[PDB]
RNA sequence: AAAUCCAGGUACGGGUGAAGACACCCGUUAGGCGCAACGGGACGGAAAGACCCCGUGAAGCUUUACUGUAGCUUAAUAUUG
RNA sequence: UUGUGGUAGACGAGCGUUGUAUUGGAGUUGAAGUCAAAGCGUGAGCAUUGGUGGAUCCAAUACAAGUGAGAAUGCCGGCA
RNA sequence: GGGUAGGUGGUAAGAACCUCAGAUCCGGAGAUUUCCGAAUGGAGCAAUCCGGUAGUUGGAAACAGCUAUCAUUAAUUGAUGAAUAAAUAGUCAAUUAAAGCAAUACGUGGUGAAGUGAAACAUCUCAGUAGCCACAGGAAAAGAAAACGAAUGUGAUUCCGUGUGUAGUGGCGAGCGAAAGCGGAACAGGCCAAACUUAUCAUUAGAUAGGGGUUGUAGGGCUUGCAAUGUGGACUUGAAAACGAUAGAAGAAGCUGUUGGAAAGCAGCGCGCAAAAGGGUGAUAGCCCCGUAUUUGAAAUUGUUUUCAUACCUAGCGAGAUCCCUGAGUAGCUCGGAAAACGUUAUUUUGAGUGAAUCUGCCCAGACCAUUGGGUAAGCCUAAAUACUAAUUAGUGACCGAUAGCGAAACAGUACCGUGAGGGAAAGGUGAAAAGAACCCAGAGAUGGGAGUGAAAUAGAUUCUGAAACCAUAUGCCUACAACG
């Protein structure tokens, strides 16, 4: 509205309170604000489901889920019968490019995220685009053949890799399972089953 | 303007209650007075400043 | 009237105008007595009385 | 491409002319109509006008000349076979020159 | 061209009637249709009366009507020893 | 058997227009529109034929309304 | 790049050319871009006038061509420099940004009425609405507890439903109306100051540039050890891949007869379909044509996502010392206002005045005190869910169909009105195809009557259908002694 001039009032002072609380030494922090954000966890003393929420977190990140659909599929899983302790496992792990990931034709699990959404996926009684359909123990998941007709092929290598619960036959892309994967094949990365009791007490 | 220099701070708009609670609109101005400080070589040069900030500078040994 | 969702009777049935083809969770009152003549597959009545309860 | 071109024979399937067999002299692609010799006559009554040195003679009576007609009404009229049929045609494109050619899809017969 | 115009084929006297009738009742008079005139009537035309009243209508103005306020004046307080 | 004058008003039963959904049907051998006539109904209203017209329309059951014009010194257009 | 055999934009015929060494046309990327206009060399009555400077070409010079540059403000730097020694003010030069517009729409902030209701009216309502102004952004704002609030409680902000028209607030009148809790959409928490320490400033630093730190079941610093070399970001550069966007390619299937001017209608016999959406073709076509379903394709630009590497941030649990730091004209208090549902009041904010304390500390739990409990003010940044559509692509309508629908289907904000701001219309349809009536007669001609084209000319440019009011002609009946809704 005039010569404000910032030099004028902050030398003008050069303490005050509107001089140190605007001093341009004010950096920058573009990376100290992003990383520790990012993702913590730790268990602490007072409340003990410390514990709970790391271990939440940590099987998220392992499936890239977001808390919400989470929340929303033990909802599903938790009224049927009983001690449910062997559905839920099936649940989480009846996920589309979950499958696609222990099925091995692609290098990490979100890529082959990343691919389901781009329409490279086959299924039996149905076709599939969205990367969260709940698949059934029994069931097929024949690859496309224009993935084939981009030799990234790579893959194929890894599919014969696989995990025990998976039984699919390389080059000539094919799969399906029985004996849903054991507690084995679900390595200590997140082993523990009170997690659901943090479930149970958020979500009814 | 009718405002300090030092800061942005400026008259506060109102309202003018009486008895009987008839509204009219006013104005509170600052109590912009001239004031003399010392900077960059001291020198001096009348800045009109509100009481407030005056009180200000005389603690933050500015005003000498 | 179908519950599984075949593809080989979706592709057909597609260019006739009269007739058409819906899951049992998408089949209302309308549809039902429009038809005036519907097929229906056997798993399909058994999911139809689990459905009555 | 193009069903119709500049210089191949033509019929027509529809209208008071049945089996007019014609050559097209010209094609005009945005009203889709199409000018063949010795179909649709008509007989416009030419006036007389006189400003220009041309015009000082412009001698015309009952010139007949030729009306465009739908581009559909036309059929294209086969030749290379022995027995003439009217028949719908192809784009296929042959590796021999990698141009695009008309076949007729009643025959083989190229263009 | 114009304002006007519910449809009209549109007499007078007495009476009647929403209380002053071309149209109602009872009588009298009058062939059909123009043109030039003059204004008696059609409570003639033009202007949802300006007078009067009504509206818990509007606006202008006045004052020791009420409630406020610009301005003017006095004191405390800060700049202020 | 007792009834059926009627304003303000209350209640009940229906007609008509356009479109949508289901059924059926007509139409260049002539639909809608539009004019005329010596028809049918208790009422809104509904037909038959002929002329003109040149491409959509009808019947039944339901549904949804910009759904019914004689008046507002009403608006617009035309003509006295 | 695609794509062909036509093209030279519409009222538009003709003349003259271009085009198969690949035209016109479509898509991507560029080139040129007069003058006015933020307009910015100076002015000015907009699209005009008058220049300066540095080059270069003609002239013998004035001069005239051809180029580039010349506004103001703010920030940085350098030079110069007054009253008045120094030093500043000031002056000059260089570099970097700012100006303005629009999307009749959303955001924030400042300011801020009245008509009206209360059946009058002043408190109040209307309403923090209209308007005025400033600043943006693709969203903005808000935001990580000195909190809710009454409990073995929840644990940033935002938005939706309920709690409820509840508690309350109101000339207790008209009216106004939450905050908890619960169910959902999305979810993310970060970073400085101070301590302590390093280096440098006539080191009077009380200043600059680094390491250390970011808190509440208190945290950090001081000294002393163990365990760590990771996981993750709101993240930089690159490389690779995938999914798209901006032109396109291919894309099945019918004949005969009848009415008819014309078949696609109707009838007979067939055929195709991942195509029976639609448009045109002389009537109403799945199989006449263009298309549609489906399968495909990008030289160039651009969007999203993924993989790998690479900078930049990011890390646990102990011991002792009892020492230091934790945001002051600040929180409170007084006098006038306001924000919250509240008409001012515990909480929030501020115009004037005054003014604290430092974890045995401070604030809060609707006056206030004590106990209990909760939380860490006076510093900063923060994606997502949320608000809106002038525009681009696709599509839909128990939406309108020339008095309707935008004022504007046509060349509409035009004609026109007003000095100006501003106000603001009406008007669509020949025929399948102009085949738009050559020619004859009357007439000065327009025009009319024939002829001709056409299925139709009573479809003729006055051009789909053509209602009533209104004006004329005529068959038949009645009417000039007659008082007439
Ligand atoms: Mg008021
Ligand atoms: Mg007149
Ligand atoms: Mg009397
Ligand atoms: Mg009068
Ligand atoms: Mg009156
Ligand atoms: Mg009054
Ligand atoms: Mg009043
Ligand atoms: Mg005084
Ligand atoms: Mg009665
Ligand atoms: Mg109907
Ligand atoms: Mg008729
Ligand atoms: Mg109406
Ligand atoms: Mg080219
Ligand atoms: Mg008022
Ligand atoms: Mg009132
Ligand atoms: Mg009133
Ligand atoms: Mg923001
Ligand atoms: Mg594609
Ligand atoms: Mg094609
Ligand atoms: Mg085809
Ligand atoms: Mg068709
Ligand atoms: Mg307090
Ligand atoms: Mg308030
Ligand atoms: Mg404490
Ligand atoms: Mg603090
Ligand atoms: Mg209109
Ligand atoms: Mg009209
Ligand atoms: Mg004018
Ligand atoms: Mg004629
Ligand atoms: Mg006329
Ligand atoms: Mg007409
Ligand atoms: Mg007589
Ligand atoms: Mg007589
Ligand atoms: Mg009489």
């Amino acid at each position: 509205k005039y010569t404000g001039s910032i030099f004028k009032r902050s030398r003008r002072l050069g303490f005050s309170l509107l001089e140190n609380n605007k001093e341009f030494s004010k950096g920058k922090k573009r990376k100290t604000i992003p990383g520790q954000h990012g993702n913590r966890f730790r268990s602490s003393t007072m409340s003990g489901y410390a514990q709970q929420l790391q271990e939440k977190q940590r099987m998220q990140y392992m499936y890239g889920i977001t808390d919400k659909q989470f929340r929303r599929l033990f909802r599903l899983v938790l009224k049927q019968r009983g001690n449910l302790a062997v559905n839920l496992f099936r649940v989480l792990e009846s996920r589309l490019d979950n499958i696609v990931y222990r099925m091995g034709f692609a290098p990490t699990r979100r890529s082959a995220r990343q691919l389901v959404n781009h329409g490279h996926v086959l299924l039996n009684d149905r076709t599939v685009d969205t990367p969260s359909i709940i698949l059934n123990p029994g069931d097929k998941v024949r690859l496309k053949a224009k993935t084939i007709k981009i030799p990234i092929v790579k893959a194929a290598s890894e599919s014969g890799v696989v995990s025990p619960f998976v039984e699919t036959n390389n080059k000539t892309f094919e799969g399906t399972y029985v004996r849903f994967p054991e507690r084995s094949e679900l390595p200590a990365g997140i082993n523990e089953s009170y997690v659901v009791e943090w479930y149970k007490r958020l979500v009814k | 303007a009718k405002k300090d220099q030092l800061t942005l701070r400026g008259p506060l708009y109102g309202n003018n209650r009486s008895h009987s609670k008839t509204i009219t609109r006013r104005k509170w101005n600052v109590n912009l007075q001239p004031c003399k400080v010392k900077t960059a070589d001291g020198k001096t040069t009348r800045i009109l400043v509100s009481t407030r900030t005056l009180r200000t500078l005389k603690k933050h040994n500015r005003l000498s | 009237v179908v519950n599984t969702l075949n593809t080989n009777l979706e592709q057909s049935t597609s260019n006739i105008k009269n007739v058409q083809v819906k899951h049992l969770d998408k089949v209302s009152v309308r549809d039902l007595m429009l038809a005036n003549a519907l097929l229906v597959e056997k798993e399909v009545l058994k999911a139809l009385e689990g459905k009555f309860k | 491409m193009q069903r119709i071109k500049k210089g191949d024979k033509v019929v027509v399937i529809t209208g008071k002319n049945k089996g007019g067999s014609g050559i097209v002299l010209k094609i005009m692609p945005a009203r889709q109509q199409a000018i063949v010799e010795g179909l649709n006559k008509v007989t416009r009554h030419k006036k007389k006008d006189q400003t220009t040195k041309r015009a000082a003679k412009q001698s015309t009576g009952k010139v007949q000349q030729e009306a465009p007609i739908f581009l559909s009404k036309l059929a294209l009229f086969d030749q290379k076979a022995k027995q003439q049929t009217i028949g719908k045609i192809k784009y296929v494109m042959d590796p021999k020159t990698n141009k695009k050619t008309r076949v007729f899809k009643k025959s083989n017969n190229t263009l």
